């Protein structure tokens, strides 16, 4: 287990067969002295000898506790599971590393001396937040952008991929990305190309269950959810609906407008504090970009502000090719006709018409679309 | 030539290591065992020495002692309260009340005095690791560094210029500008250098949800600074913690105004904090109270305005000193082209233009590089440019 | 029985409570505002009892009160939410100050910057009799100050 | 539009529709030979189905 | 039926709650309001019975 860590000459060289060679002899030589230990000194199976010793020292019951200090002199004042706390001792065989205030540890029954420390079962949030898989399709399912989708790779994906070209540059990468505009255009619809395409850990929050009912709960969870975010990896912090913390006030929220406004502080300190932050990049994503706090949206905290356009009618065409891909369409329709219908139906109106007259043909059996199944979609659809 | 002799040569000898290191033991991933060739201390004897002559000693709290007698009145945590004894083993000098001991189990007498109990998320805002920003990155507010630098550190590191002229030295101070101007930054800096205790404290941390919680945060931080010799507490975006008492028929927010009058408390009159000095830093000053902003908690009133035009030429120099430009572009007739910024503006319009470089091929920016990258930065985001209504401060 | 001083923040009220307090070799006990708050309910009213209990036993004592307003703000009616448990404390301390059972052993100094905040049950006259205040200083105060 | 995948109004009942809920909720009861529903449901003007 | 005299005495057995097995044959069962155990099995029972 990691022995050597020196791979590089990559060839068929004297160097690579020397190198090896050399190691053959650090193996056998320390093989063949701790050899000689149950040889001279048999005393012992010690695969078993050691371990019942400690199997018989450890009792059968177990009791579970709780770490709350520790004194380095192997023994600490531990919780027991009722609420009475002890000042009992630690062995030598509990491998007094794995030891934080809070962590569920393994006590005696008779004297209740920390025996073995527990493996957690964490957790019901970070499963919650923790994207599982990878969603859907790749880039090539867009259409239309082209232009900021070479942003969003030249702040995420090329900062992961390539850390050899901001290094003979000298410069570090924009640190934030915000999307913004009209309703329906492809915002959340990126966000799912780069969950695609990264090999990061990435996580996901709606601005709405940012507000909590209980006073200070809110600027709690924000503290946790970059908490989880920094120890895991080189992560990527995707946080959809951010105008909807200033919107909307709710009645199950006790704090006012004044309890909105103490977790925004905490969101502002989170993303540009003082505190070492690692590699954690942070992506967000409104329609209301107008409401929000401009102290949140200063450089140091977002750097790169992408707006989005409504689809050009050429770009509309390249939509319809998409959603229309694999699906058996018959020869009467004309999609030039369905393009200008509304003059600014969103990239999310195409999709709510082709999901539509598919349903209308399946109310009599049939596999091909016709020209007045989509006649009667966007009476349905947009019309209303 | 000799392919596959290099390759099975080296992959049999890392398989004979694994082969044999199951027959020593490391193996059996546990559930919360040791190393096995690292307890064997505690094989034979510590374990029938850490275990059978060593008793499990519950830990209490005494209510207090009595005279003529030692009597003490003792107090666990749901049980009954009894009155126990000392052991040999320790004096009854350091045995004074309000203080948590360990007592056996059968005649419930006391064996040690315990340190006390620190509310562990206190624990965790003390810093114990300090940044890497210098007092060479805060570039263009040389005054102002001077004018907070002789008040946090100078009475630390030499604490006698001023005791043999007489005089006792300034001990709060403020921070306030608009945002993205150096505040928290400057602060790493302070951090950096100092060697005392920096316990720092953001405000959005004070808000609990019980009523009174809060204040009993602000004690247990200034019960153990007050144990330190000296101290340096850092407190961050106050305009959480408190703005003013303004209390209206419903009562709200009442229960934020009491935290912040227990942190009034602690900061002057009726046998003061002594050594703790106090650093505040604010986004937007009007907000906040008349008894906070008083001398005495808040002496200094430190500025931090906008870079003038030497102030914006340094932080060129700063933030493209590390980038692999053309050796004859002018940063003087950059900084003219930005007449309201900030140096959080400046740092991105350096790290935008190095962009530029890296979108078509090339490897050392132009001036013209910078050219694209200002007209994106300052004027293209201008729509955002979140200054204008904050140096009003509202 | 009870004295109240108020005014400016800055006008030099702990400091007289910090000049009786070398004076007087009586039994002086001190209290902050929001000390009187608890989590759970009733410990903020037991804590007031317990305190003037034992200024009750030390019988030559006088107690002071630092930041009033805290525990001291006025009632309000109300549905739906508010905090109650405050009051609680409050009106004990109305209670085991004055009313029935009276005692002239313990004298009260009470401190506050802020009057309009305060509960009028309070400030009647029997609880706290004298209030005086403290003006800023006038001009000739401030060369004796510096 | 894409949020939502498809609506159903649900309308208040009407003539034909009284007749066959009182239908099923007189199943229930012990009735008594010659009732004429239809008179019956045609003196509710579409209150609901409750 | 007179073997119960001398068979009631015994004292009785705890009811408690799985939460999951691990290594080396043992198991976490937390009792009523009592704090986790981690005990061992039987051997008449299977884990993956459990
Ligand atoms: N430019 C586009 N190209 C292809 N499909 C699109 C485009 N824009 C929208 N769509 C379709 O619309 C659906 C919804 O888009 P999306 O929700 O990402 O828009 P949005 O702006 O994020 O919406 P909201 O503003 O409500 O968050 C997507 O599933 C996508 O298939
Ligand atoms: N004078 C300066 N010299 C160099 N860099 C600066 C200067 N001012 C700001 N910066 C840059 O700004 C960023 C830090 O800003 P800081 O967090 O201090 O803003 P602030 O004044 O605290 O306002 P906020 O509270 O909104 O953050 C750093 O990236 C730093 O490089
Ligand atoms: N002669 C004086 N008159 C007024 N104030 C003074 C005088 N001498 C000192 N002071 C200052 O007044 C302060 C007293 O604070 P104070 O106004 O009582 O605070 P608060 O009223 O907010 O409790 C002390 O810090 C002291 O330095
Ligand atoms: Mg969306
Ligand atoms: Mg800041
Ligand atoms: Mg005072």
């Amino acid at each position: 287990a990691s022995k050597l860590p020196l791979v590089t000459p990559h060839t068929q060289c004297r160097l690579k067969l020397l190198k090896l060679e050399r190691i053959k002899d650090y193996l056998l030589m320390e093989e063949e002295f701790i050899r000689n230990q149950e040889q001279m000194k048999p005393l012992e199976e010690k695969q078993e000898e050691e371990r019942s010793k400690v199997d018989d020292l450890r009792g059968t019951p177990m009791s579970v506790g709780t770490l709350e200090e520790i004194i380095d002199d192997n023994h600490a004042i531990v919780s027991t599971s009722v609420g009475s706390e002890h000042y009992v001792s630690i062995l030598s065989f509990v491998d007094k590393d794995l030891l934080e205030p809070g962590c569920s540890v393994l006590l005696n029954h008779k004297v209740h001396a920390v025996i073995g420390v527990l493996m957690d079962d964490t957790d019901p949030l970070v499963t919650v937040m923790k994207v599982e898989k990878a969603p859907q399709e790749t880039y090539a399912d867009i259409g239309g952008l082209d232009n900021q989708i070479q942003e969003i790779k030249e702040s995420v994906e090329l900062p992961l991929t390539h850390p050899e070209y901001y290094e003979e540059m000298g410069i570090k990468p924009p640190k934030g990305v915000i999307l913004y505009g009209p309703p329906g255009t492809g915002k959340t619809l990126l966000a799912k190309a780069v969950a695609n395409q990264t090999s990061a850990t990435f996580l996901r929050v709606v601005g709405s269950e940012l507000i909590q009912k209980y006073l200070g709960d809110g600027p709690k969870l924000v503290r946790e959810l970059f908490r989880v975010a920094e120890e895991h990896a080189p992560s990527i912090v995707f946080i959809d609906e951010i105008d909807a913390i200033g919107t909307k006030r709710y009645d199950s929220n006790s704090g006012g407008e004044r309890e909105i406004q103490r977790t925004m502080l905490e969101l502002l300190n989170q993303l540009d504090g003082f505190d070492s932050r690692g590699d954690v990049k942070v992506i967000m994503a409104t329609n209301r970009i107008e409401t929000l706090d401009p102290a949140l949206i200063r450089p140091g905290r977002i750097d790169r502000k992408i707006e989005f356009p409504l689809p050009d009618e050429k770009t509309k065409k390249r939509i319809f090719q998409i959603h229309t891909s694999r699906m058996t369409l018959a020869d009467d329709v004309t999609l030039d006709d369905l393009i200008m219908a509304k003059d600014d139906l969103s990239g999310a109106d195409i999709k709510a018409i082709c999901t539509e007259a598919g349903l209308m043909a399946l109310r009599e059996r049939r596999m091909k679309v016709t020209n007045e199944d989509f006649k009667k979609s966007k009476e349905n659809v947009l019309y209303k | 030539t000799y392919s596959r002799q290099i390759k099975q040569v080296e992959d049999d000898i890392q398989q004979l290591l694994k082969k044999i290191n199951e027959l020593t033991g490391i193996k059996e991933s546990d559930t919360g065992l040791a190393p096995p060739a690292l307890w064997d201390l505690a094989a034979d004897k510590q374990t029938l020495q850490s275990e059978q002559p060593l008793q499990v000693a519950r830990c209490t709290k005494i209510i207090n002692a009595d005279s003529e007698d030692p009597k003490y009145i003792i107090n666990v945590k749901q049980f009954a309260k009894f009155v126990v004894d000392l052991s040999d083993q320790v004096a009854p000098t350091d045995i004074e009340e309000g203080m948590r001991v360990g007592v056996d189990r059968n005649k419930y007498q006391i064996h040690i005095p315990l340190p006390p109990k620190i509310d562990p998320t206190v624990t965790m805002m003390q810093v114990e690791e300090k940044p890497d920003v210098t007092y060479s990155d805060v570039g263009g507010c040389k005054e102002q560094i001077e004018k907070l630098r002789e008040v946090v550190e100078t009475p630390l590191l030499h604490p006698e210029r001023f005791v043999n002229l007489g005089i006792e030295p300034p001990k709060g101070v403020l921070l306030f500008g608009p945002p993205g101007t150096g505040k928290t930054l400057c602060a790493r800096a302070v951090a950096n250098r100092t060697d005392a205790c920096f316990i720092r404290v953001i405000g959005s941390e004070l808000v609990q949800k019980y009523v009174g919680e809060g204040a009993r945060m602000v004690r247990e931080l200034f019960e153990m600074a007050r144990t330190k010799k000296a101290c340096l507490i850092f407190f961050d975006e106050i305009d959480a913690i408190g703005g003013a008492r303004f209390d209206d028929g419903a009562g709200g927010d009442n229960e934020v105004q009491r935290t912040m009058l227990e942190l009034i408390n602690q900061l002057d009159g009726f046998d003061p904090r002594g050594n703790i000095k106090v650093l505040m830093a604010t986004n937007r000053p009007d907000t906040l109270d008349p008894a906070l902003m008083r001398p005495g908690r808040l002496d200094r009133k430190i500025e931090f305005s906008l870079p003038d035009l030497e102030g914006r030429t340094h932080i060129f120099k700063i933030h493209a000193r590390s980038m692999s430009v053309e050796r004859d572009i002018r940063f003087e007739l950059l900084a003219r082209l930005c007449p309201n910024s900030t140096g959080a503006e400046i740092r991105s319009v350096c790290t935008e233009a190095g962009m530029f470089a890296i979108r078509a091929r090339r490897k050392i920016a132009t001036e013209k590089d910078f050219l694209e990258a200002v007209n994106k930065v300052i004027k293209s985001y201008a729509k955002f440019s979140a200054t204008p209504r904050y140096m009003t401060y509202n | 029985k009870g004295v109240l001083m108020y005014g400016p923040p800055g006008t030099g009220k702990t400091l007289l409570a910090r000049a009786c307090a070398a004076q007087t070799k009586a039994t002086f006990l001190k209290l902050a505002g929001p000390q009187l708050v608890q989590m759970f309910i009733g410990d903020g009213a037991k804590l007031v009892r317990d305190a003037f209990a034992l200024a009750k036993e030390k019988a030559p004592s006088i107690i002071f009160i630092d930041e009033l307003d805290a525990i001291g703000t006025k009632r309000f009616d109300s549905e739906k939410a508010g905090d109650r448990e405050v009051q609680r404390t409050m009106l004990e301390l109305l209670n085991q100050l004055d009313g029935f059972q009276p005692n002239t052993q313990v004298k009260v100094i009470a401190a506050t910057n802020r009057v309009d905040i305060l509960d009028p049950a309070l400030l009647r006259s029997g609880r706290l009799d004298r209030k005086i205040e403290f003006p800023m200083p006038n001009e000739e105060a401030r060369a004796r100050i510096m | 539009p894409g949020r939502i995948d498809r609506k159903i109004e649900f309308p208040p009942p009407n003539e034909e529709a009284r007749l066959d809920i009182l239908k099923i909720h007189s199943r229930k009861m012990n009735l008594t030979r010659g009732i004429n529903l239809r008179k019956i449901a045609e003196l509710m003007p579409g209150a609901s189905g409750a | 039926l007179r073997e119960e005299l001398q068979l009631l005495q015994e004292q009785g057995s705890y009811v408690g709650e799985v939460v999951r097995a691990m290594d080396k044959k043992k198991v976490l069962v937390k009792v009523h309001p009592e704090g986790k155990f981690v005990v061992d099995v039987d051997k008449n029972i299977d884990i993956n019975d459990v």
